[PDB]
């Protein structure tokens, strides 16, 4: 992709004890415009792996059909071996690096959470192929407006709970609503646990208070 | 599929190429054609195969197929297999004049086709061309030349040679009546008609069963002119009347 | 009579002679034995003597850290297929950063081995392989044959006079899972011993033993390293 | 593209197309050459002169380079492809190396080319054998012989074509340091060998001598008769 | 993948058997008789359907290449079609380069070259169809005959198909160089009458002419007018 | 020598290389399937040669997609390739058209892949017969069978293996149109054991699978609880 | 009679009489299916009728059919190897579709058969591939010419028909229906469905039931090809 | 009748089966692997006295530390020794190390059994190699002597004899060879067996020998150096 068209905004993430949770608002962006607000940028890959992405939404649908379909192909023969959250993160990092080598990159900026083998996995995949594993992740402007709040809580308390990390995500998402023009009120929260990935419905930031 | 392949490019137990040796016998039944190297020019005397009365004239000639302004050929073999050869010869000769801005030497154009005719006798598994065609022309170095190119891919220079039907009996006559360096143009036209008589089963020559083309130098320009019916009939009447005076 | 010259020509009995002649070459080879327990999978093979002064062979090649094979068949066709197996295992760790499941590696062999069988002008792979590997599902003995089909075995022996070894394996096949690492190899040794003439015995120089496991990667044992295993035989 | 194996193995380890390619060598004209001290000589035996031939283009002695030339026996067509492509290698080697080609270099290129078409798909081996002479940068004479199978060997004297078995036995007993000493006696050694394989009589042959200084100049039919008259 | 080895090879007698047997399919085909008159050329062929259910207005054995060129065949139906559609392509490739109506002799050499290519390149059999090609160029009539080997011959009048030997001798007697287009049509119909075995009608043959106005095939109404004489 | 190539017709207009290809299916153990109102039920008689083979080896039931199953009878080599090709046929469909492939379209794409190799001498026809089945809300259950010639017909039930006619007599009187999937699973095992020969082939392993509404359009191998119930019910009627 | 020499018995080339010894066996391969198709066109309509035989009770009647829809206004019926049948139909649907995308309008029946006849011709000229063992019958309504019924064969012969017969009974059904070439159009109108039914029922002496055959038609008022339901076929079968 | 890829009723792959028989028409080549070095001895088989013996190379330079002996058709092994020299330089180029003898013989043997007339490549080998190469040299593991069969099967050999006289020559190697012998005894023991298997008179002209020491590089003996060993035999 030489230039993006419909772009997404910051996608958060944090790992807690028992799973990983991320959140992303539902809005489309073309030339400083909110166009499609019904688009869901959080994808459920398979039972043990969950994914979310900022950036171009059109390139994300290509990653929906290419990556999601590989899950079926692995489940056709059914020998008991499934893709781990760090294996999909590795295959996806390889696919993102192969695109920039031909100078046809994908503008997507992605965050991959997952829970497997009793260990919560969280990973980052960018357009340029930069990949790593951090306890908390925020893309786009979330690195400026959110990750400082993420590292602040995780520095004093490295291990969180499911309810405490949820308040951490909802509080950082509300901060994204104030100072980011590409943000949006309604947002999806998906959580992977020992029972699998569960994508909750729309949640509103309307509890915010503006004092002028 | 190996079962359906006829193994054309293989070797015989005696060291022979089947499709090459069988293509030579197709030439032995092909149209009789000969040529004579003289001092001021070279000619091509070819016996016309189809004498049928309902046949018309199309362009300029029958078996000739002039390859260039400075040289021409004559073909004996499969009538179709000669056409693709003459087209490639006109391609090779003009690529030389395009590349080197010079008229093609007769020694070079013969070498080029004999490499293409050989290409099908070695690799590709195709059949070789069943046509052995002669060469006449003029260059800036050795002047007038006469060549014979066999389907095997080999060629050579000839002062007098014949191809087609009754070629063995025609070369034997050219070994005696021909004199090296002493043959002029008009003496060669009479020698060509003399060979076309004994080498053809017909009682005589009516001039519609033969075609003769001469190549001479006029004012520093090579001209190729096929003798018309009235010009060939004068040669036949000259040899038919002189034969009665020799007996 | 005329149906045996091509692999793409079916016989009147609905049979392909060319593929079966390739399965004759693996039975004219050297006897190779392998079996798995609930923990480790072991490959034990006879290294054939072409002469008295020659170091016999190496019939066990390294594919990946968690995967290993045993060669019965044409040797040059084995590494030609093994180089694809080595490239396939490196493909997973390169792209997926995970060990490739042994069941999926053998499925890629059946797809590649079949292509020469169905096309004219090509021959089936004339080498069988006993593949030992440790995946998340445990040890894997998965077998490959000149025919593209593969089989999942608890214990298997191929090569010359391998039927006498399969008779030994089928009798004791119930106790294989309860065997420890040291006693597990001894079953493959006695199974491979039945593949030898009465005038031949198992030495240290002619025997190579591959082993793959959970906490132990795939390693080959040379003539000096197979002495502790032959101490009880 | 036509891909098929023309040359395949046979019982008792034989190659039919390769062995039958050597049969065409024994069916061609006889070419004989020797290696002297400062001089090398090549010659061929023409089957029938007939006095209809143009003797220039029918020459079986070609020149691969200024210091390298060759004479063959076999199908005339299979030769011309070898001479033409070897002259390209002699010019391409002068491009990169900036030195004249060594006699063994072009011999290995021709031997490998005769080898390549034996094991290549849909390609027949050459039906010719080549006798290559030349002089290296130090001035040492060289005589090599290539076969349709692709093997090359150096020779003090060699004979190819029909009747080569009788000429090789003739050159074996008559080759010594005395006959290879004088430059004129070396030329007569080939002619004496050619007259044994020619059943017609006189000189129908064609012979070419390549020295060091002023390379090769082929001998005319009148100049070859002077040596035949001296050996009579 | 296709066969790269030539199916047509030289027989031990020095002949090409696949082309020689290709002439047998031409000799067993439907008779077609071309005649080259002074102001034009006529092509008359025998179009006979095995039953009355076949549609005579569906396919035309006489088909034009360009407006000024058309040709008819004696031989197999299908092997003519891929041959004649390429002749229509080779004719317009000339018109693209030279922006000029293609000469007849130039069109025959390109079609005969394609008929030769399948007698040499491997994996393909020769054509079993022979051509009678007409055209009007440079104020002169043209009549040619393309052999399955790829050889062409200029004919004033000729015939092929069933009983071509007895038919060809019938033309040489009644043919004249001073004949016009109207007189050459009747002589071409009389040759189709030489071997028929039945009662011929307007739908029992197909006839077409090439004059200075271009090439066109005669409608079944115009064919009946020429059958009354 | 008319039978030495698939591109050569016989004097009577038959291609033996295609006809000898389906004869290898007759040398393979019986595999059947039944299309009922609630879905499609599959079954296979899987003959294990040596007891050394692990249970589940040489799996005869392949899933070319999540809602489509596959059951093969013939050479096991040609069975796994056609399974992967049928996977690619369903793979390229969901990529381009974005929705699940109808089994009417899936069976037609694979049947032409099999027939494409019957027209040339450079390749050989497949020697295995395989069946397809699926379930959908709008399309319902569908069962097709592709022969080695590349032909695909619709079937309520089909029998391919050693005994073709023996199992068809049991399926025709079954009256599957009014029966649900759970009732067919017990009937399929009864048909596998009655066509089996206790003389020639001794050791065998029953392979069963279904697809239908109770899986919400999904094809999976039978759990051990249901499989044990159908095998015990089938042996009771065998006597 | 016909001489045979060389490879004529395997790859398609010239017989000593030039009969294409191998190509003639693709016509006999059509009779291997043991079926007969009868196609006839009227003034305003064209009708195709073929035999529908279910060998086993486990077959699905809706899935087994020899009538296929190439385009909206063009129908089809096949007689020959059913495996070769589906291959030629998919090529006809792909060829007719390239017409609309390239040339802008719906393809006539005239040139839909010739291109397929040219494709089947490629199988006859090349030795590496065998001709198709089936014949295609294509019908439709042309703008200028109206109803058209053509059939292409393994040899590539698409020449027109006033009525078309195929299969084992082709020889018997052609001569019987040839006597119906008598009166102009043989009472050509919507009931020409019975014209094809009585011709097919006469040669086989079957006296088909409503579901025993399958029928489809194209008309001027309804240019779209429709496959007649067994309930509609029973209306025409009960009238004869 | 049949193609280059076919399996025998015993699975012998006739093309290589007939290629091994072509080795039995070649000259005898003998070599010995000692602890102090390896040696390679081969018969030249002079056809005529006019043949220059200096132009017959049946022993060529693969790398500086590696050398190879050849047998059978001299031509067919010329393309294998050329790919070996390129393989040794490709390894020293990338890894900056002397290429081991194990990888040299394994890489060259990969060209064996790889051939076909169907879609192999733009260029292809119509037949396998009818030659047998004896590879030798000193690597990091010490002096090594290997063999390469037309079937692509390479075997580590202490002493092996190939060529027409290979039968009966290997029986002479097993008697006189032992692990403690030196290189000087290996050169002498080679010519003694050569004296038995050579038809003509054995002298410095018709014999070709070269050795590889661990300290030194590959070197071939001259005309004066061969005269000393012959007088000792």
């Amino acid at each position: 992709t030489q230039n993006p068209m419909v772009t997404g905004t910051s996608v958060l993430g944090v790992k807690f004890e028992g799973g990983v949770v991320i959140a992303a608002d539902m809005l489309g962006s073309y030339g400083s415009l909110a166009r499609f607000r019904n688009i869901s940028r959080i994808m459920r890959v398979n039972n043990s792996t969950m994914l979310g992405a900022s950036g171009d939404y059109a390139d994300f649908q290509y990653l929906k059909q290419v990556l999601g379909q590989m899950v079926i192909d692995e489940e056709l023969l059914g020998d008991g071996h499934s893709y781990s959250p760090r294996a999909i993160h590795s295959w996806l990092t390889r696919a993102m690096y192969s695109r920039r080598s031909k100078m046809n990159p994908l503008w997507n900026t992605m965050v991959i959470g997952g829970y497997a083998d009793g260990e919560s996995f969280l990973g980052y995949v960018d357009m340029l192929g930069v990949a790593y594993e951090a306890p908390s992740l925020a893309t786009g402007y979330g690195a400026y407006l959110a990750q400082p709040l993420l590292r602040e809580v995780l520095e004093k308390q490295p291990v969180l709970s499911q309810t405490e990390a949820r308040d951490l995500v909802e509080r950082c998402m509300r901060v994204l609503y104030y100072r980011d023009a590409r943000s949006y009120n309604r947002f999806q929260i998906a959580t992977v646990t020992e029972k699998g990935v569960e994508i909750e419905g729309p949640l509103s930031t309307e509890t915010n208070w503006d004092i002028a | 599929s190996r079962r359906y392949d006829s193994r054309t490019t293989i070797f015989s137990p005696e060291g022979r190429l089947y499709q090459v040796e069988y293509a030579m016998e197709a030439i032995g039944h092909a149209g009789t054609c000969l040529g004579i190297l003289a001092n001021d020019g070279v000619l091509l005397a070819a016996e016309r195969r189809n004498i049928h009365k309902l046949l018309d004239e199309v362009f300029f000639s029958e078996k000739i197929y002039k390859l260039n302004e400075d040289m021409a050929c004559s073909v004996a073999g499969i009538t179709s297999d000669a056409n693709v050869l003459t087209n490639e010869l006109r391609l090779i000769a003009q690529r030389y004049l395009l590349q080197y801005q010079e008229p093609i030497p007769c020694e070079q154009l013969v070498t080029a086709l004999c490499d293409i005719k050989q290409a099908y006798t070695q690799f590709g598994g195709k059949r070789p061309f069943g046509v052995s065609l002669l060469y006449i022309g003029w260059d800036k170095h050795y002047g007038f030349q006469l060549y014979q190119s066999d389907p095997s891919g080999n060629y050579g220079g000839w002062k007098a040679t014949c191809i087609g039907n009754n070629s063995a009996a025609a070369v034997s006559m050219l070994k005696q009546d021909y004199k090296e360096g002493e043959m002029t143009l008009k003496s060669a036209l009479a020698l060509a008609i003399k060979v076309l008589n004994k080498t053809m089963d017909v009682s005589k020559l009516s001039a519609e069963k033969v075609e003769i083309a001469t190549l001479t130098r006029e004012n520093g320009k090579t001209v190729i002119r096929v003798l018309k019916q009235k010009e060939v009939e004068q040669l036949i009447k000259k040899h038919e009347e002189e034969e009665a005076k020799a007996e | 009579n005329q149906y045996d010259n091509d692999v793409t020509v079916w016989s009147p009995q609905g049979r392909i002679h060319q593929i079966e002649y390739a399965m004759e070459a693996v039975k004219q080879g050297s006897a190779t034995v392998g079996l798995k327990s609930k923990t480790h999978a072991v490959l034990v093979a006879l290294k054939r003597a072409q002469s008295e002064l020659a170091a016999h062979q190496k019939k066990i090649l390294h594919v990946d850290n968690h995967i290993g094979i045993s060669i019965a068949g044409l040797t040059a066709d084995a590494r030609l297929l093994c180089n694809f197996m080595r490239q396939e295992c490196l493909d997973s760790r390169f792209v997926f950063d995970r060990p490739l499941p042994v069941s999926r590696l053998v499925s890629l062999i059946g797809s590649k081995t079949q292509i020469p069988t169905q096309r004219y002008g090509r021959r089936p792979y004339g080498v069988g392989l006993l593949i030992a590997g440790y995946d998340d599902m445990g040890p894997h003995i998965f077998q490959t044959c000149p025919s593209a089909n593969y089989f999942d075995c608890r214990a298997m022996s191929i090569g010359a006079r391998s039927q006498s070894a399969r008779t030994y394996l089928e009798r004791h096949m119930s106790e294989f899972m309860e065997c420890n690492l040291n006693e597990l190899v001894k079953h493959g040794l006695r199974a491979l011993r039945e593949t030898l003439p009465a005038e031949q015995d198992l030495t240290t120089k002619n025997v190579s033993i591959g082993i793959v496991g959970k906490d132990l990667e795939f390693t080959i044992y040379d003539d000096d390293d197979v002495s502790p295993f032959l101490e009880g035989l | 593209s036509y891909d098929r194996a023309i040359t395949v193995f046979s019982p008792d380890g034989h190659l039919f197309q390769v062995e039958y390619a050597q049969e065409a060598v024994k069916k061609g004209s006889t070419a004989v050459g020797v290696r002297g001290r400062d001089i090398v000589v090549l010659g061929v035996e023409k089957k029938s002169v007939a006095k209809l031939q143009d003797e220039r283009t029918v020459r079986k002695i070609c020149a691969l380079d200024d210091n390298v030339c060759m004479a063959f026996a076999g199908l005339t067509a299979d030769a011309r492809i070898v001479i033409n492509r070897a002259r390209v290698e002699c010019q391409s080697h002068r491009l990169t190396v900036e030195d004249p080609v060594t006699v063994e270099y072009i011999t290995r290129y021709i031997a490998s080319l005769k080898q390549r078409y034996t094991q290549s798909n849909g390609r027949r081996p050459f039906g010719i054998s080549a006798l290559i002479v030349g002089f290296d940068f130090d001035g040492t004479p060289r005589l090599y012989q290539t076969d349709p199978s692709g093997t090359y060997h150096a020779w003090k004297a060699n004979a190819i074509g029909r009747g080569a078995k009788s000429v090789r036995e003739f050159l074996e007993k008559n080759y010594t340091d005395e006959a290879i000493e004088t430059d004129d006696l070396t030329i007569k050694l080939v002619i004496k060998a050619l007259l044994e394989v020619v059943q017609s009589g006189g000189k129908n042959i064609e012979l070419a001598v390549m020295r060091r200084d002023q390379s090769l100049k082929i001998l005319n039919p009148e100049e070859i008769e002077k040596y035949v008259a001296e050996i009579e | 993948r296709g066969y790269s080895f030539s199916l047509t090879t030289f027989s031990p007698s020095g002949k090409l058997v696949q082309i020689e047997y290709a002439l047998a399919a031409v000799a067993g085909g439907a008779p077609s008789v071309g005649i080259k008159a002074a102001n034009g050329v006529v092509l008359a062929t025998e179009k006979k359907q095995k039953s009355i259910l076949y549609d005579e207005r569906s396919v035309h054995k006489v088909e034009p290449i360009t407006k000024h060129i058309g040709l008819v065949y004696s031989g197999m139906g299908p092997d003519y079609r891929v041959l004649v559609h390429r002749a229509r392509k080779l004719a317009q490739q000339y018109y693209l380069v030279y922006q000029e109506p293609i000469p007849t002799a130039q069109l025959v050499q390109r079609v005969a070259s394609v008929m030769q290519e399948y007698t040499q390149s491997g994996g393909v059999r020769p054509f079993g169809v022979s051509l009678l090609i007409c055209g009007w160029n440079e104020g002169r009539p043209y009549l040619f005959q393309s052999d399955p080997s790829g050889a062409y011959f200029a004919w004033k009048a000729t015939a092929m198909g069933k009983n071509y030997v007895n038919g060809k001798t019938f033309l040489e007697k009644r043919y004249n160089e001073d004949l016009e287009l109207e007189d050459a049509i009747h002589t071409a119909i009389l040759t189709l009458k030489e071997s028929f075995e039945g009662q011929m009608t307007e739908d029992n043959i197909e006839v077409g002419i090439c004059n200075e106005a271009g090439f066109r095939r005669l409608t079944p109404t115009e064919v009946k007018d020429y059958l009354a004489a | 020598g008319y039978d030495l190539s698939a591109s050569t017709f016989s004097p009577d207009g038959r291609v033996f290389q295609v006809e000898y290809a389906m004869k290898a299916v007759e040398n393979s153990s019986t595999a059947i399937g039944i299309r009922c109102k609630d879905g499609v039920v599959f079954g296979v008689e899987k003959l294990v040669l040596s007891k050394l083979y692990e249970e589940g080896s040489n799996k005869r039931l392949f899933n070319v997609d999540r809602h489509v199953g596959m059951a093969v009878a013939g050479l096991l080599a040609d069975a796994r390739s056609l399974a992967d090709i049928a996977r690619e046929e369903a793979s390229n469909f969901r990529s381009n058209f974005g929705y699940n492939i109808p089994l009417k379209h899936l069976a037609d794409r694979v049947a032409m892949y099999v027939h494409a190799y019957t027209l040339y001498s450079a390749v050989r026809p497949f020697g295995c017969s395989f069946m397809l089945g699926s379930y959908s809300v709008n399309d319902g259950a569908q069962l097709y069978m592709i022969d080695p010639s590349g032909v695909s017909y619709g079937y309520w039930g089909c029998a391919i293996g050693k005994a073709r006619q023996a199992a068809k007599t049991e399926i025709e009187k079954l009256q599957m149109k009014e029966m649900t999937c759970r009732d067919i699973v017990k009937e399929v095992a009864k048909i596998i054991y009655i066509v089996h020969d206790e003389v020639k082939d001794k050791a065998f392993e029953l392979e069963l699978s279904w697809v239908g509404e109770l899986t919400n359009g999904r094809h999976e191998i039978v759990p051990k609880d249901i499989r044990e119930e159908a095998e015990k019910y089938a042996k009771e009627s065998l006597k | 009679r016909g001489s045979s020499a060389g490879f004529d018995r395997h790859i398609t080339i010239f017989s000593p009489e030039g009969r294409l010894y191998q190509v003639e066996y693709a016509f006999k391969a059509i009779n291997q299916g043991g079926l007969t198709s009868v196609a006839v066109r009227g003034k305003d309509c064209a009708v195709i009728v073929t035999q529908k035989k279910v060998p086993d009770k486990l077959l699905d009647s809706s899935t087994v059919t020899h009538l296929f829809k190439i385009t909206e206004n063009i129908g089809c019926v096949m007689t020959g190897m059913t495996a070769d049948s589906r291959s030629q139909v998919q090529r006809a649907r792909y060829e007719a579709a390239n017409w609309k995308y390239k040339y802008g309008y719906e393809i006539p029946v005239d040139m839909l058969c010739k291109r397929i006849a040219d494709i089947s011709q490629v199988y006859t000229q090349n030795a590496e591939m065998r001709p198709l063992g089936c014949c295609m019958i294509l019908i439709g309504i042309d703008e200028e010419q109206g109803p058209q019924v053509y059939k292409c064969d393994p040899a590539g012969y698409y020449c027109g028909f006033k009525a078309t017969a195929a299969g084992v009974k082709q020889t018997e059904s052609t001569s019987f229906l040839e006597k119906k070439v008598k009166k102009k159009f043989d009472w050509t109108f919507e009931q020409t469905v019975e014209t094809a039914i009585t011709c097919l029922s006469t040669v086989l002496s079957i006296d088909f039931k409503p579901s025993e055959i399958e029928v489809g038609v194209v008309t001027v008022e309804n240019p779209k090809f429709r496959i007649l339901t067994e309930a509609e076929i029973d209306a025409h079968l009960v009238a004869l | 009748d049949r193609g280059v890829n076919t399996f025998s009723p015993e699975g012998r792959l006739f093309q290589v089966e007939y290629a091994i028989e072509a080795i039995k028409l070649g000259s005898t080549a003998i070599g010995i692997q000692t602890s102090e070095g390896v040696c390679l001895a081969v018969e030249k088989r002079i056809t005529s006295p006019l043949m220059e013996p200096s132009s017959i190379e049946k022993i060529v330079e693969i790398d500086a530390h590696i050398g190879c002996a050849m047998s059978g058709l001299i031509a067919d092994a010329k393309t294998l020794i050329d790919k070996a020299r390129v393989e040794t330089q490709n390894h020293w180029f990338t890894y900056n190390e002397t290429m081991t003898v194990e990888s040299v013989t394994q890489a060259v043997s990969n060209l064996a059994l790889q051939f076909g007339e169907e879609d192999a490549d733009p260029g292809a080998m119509s037949r396998p190699f009818g030659v047998a190469l004896l590879f030798g040299g000193v690597d990091e593991k010490g002096p090594q002597l290997f063999h390469m069969d037309p079937s692509g099967t390479f075997v580590q050999c202490d002493a092996r004899a190939i060529g027409s006289a290979s039968e009966g020559a290997q029986s002479s190697l097993q008697e006189v060879y032992h692990k403690s012998m030196t290189l000087k005894e290996a050169i002498k023991s080679s010519l003694i067996i050569l004296k038995q298997v050579m038809e003509e008179k054995l002298n410095a002209t018709n014999i070709e020998l070269a050795t590889v020491q661990p300290g030194q590089n590959f070197h071939m003996f001259t005309k004066e150096e061969l005269e000393e060993v012959i007088k000792d035999i």
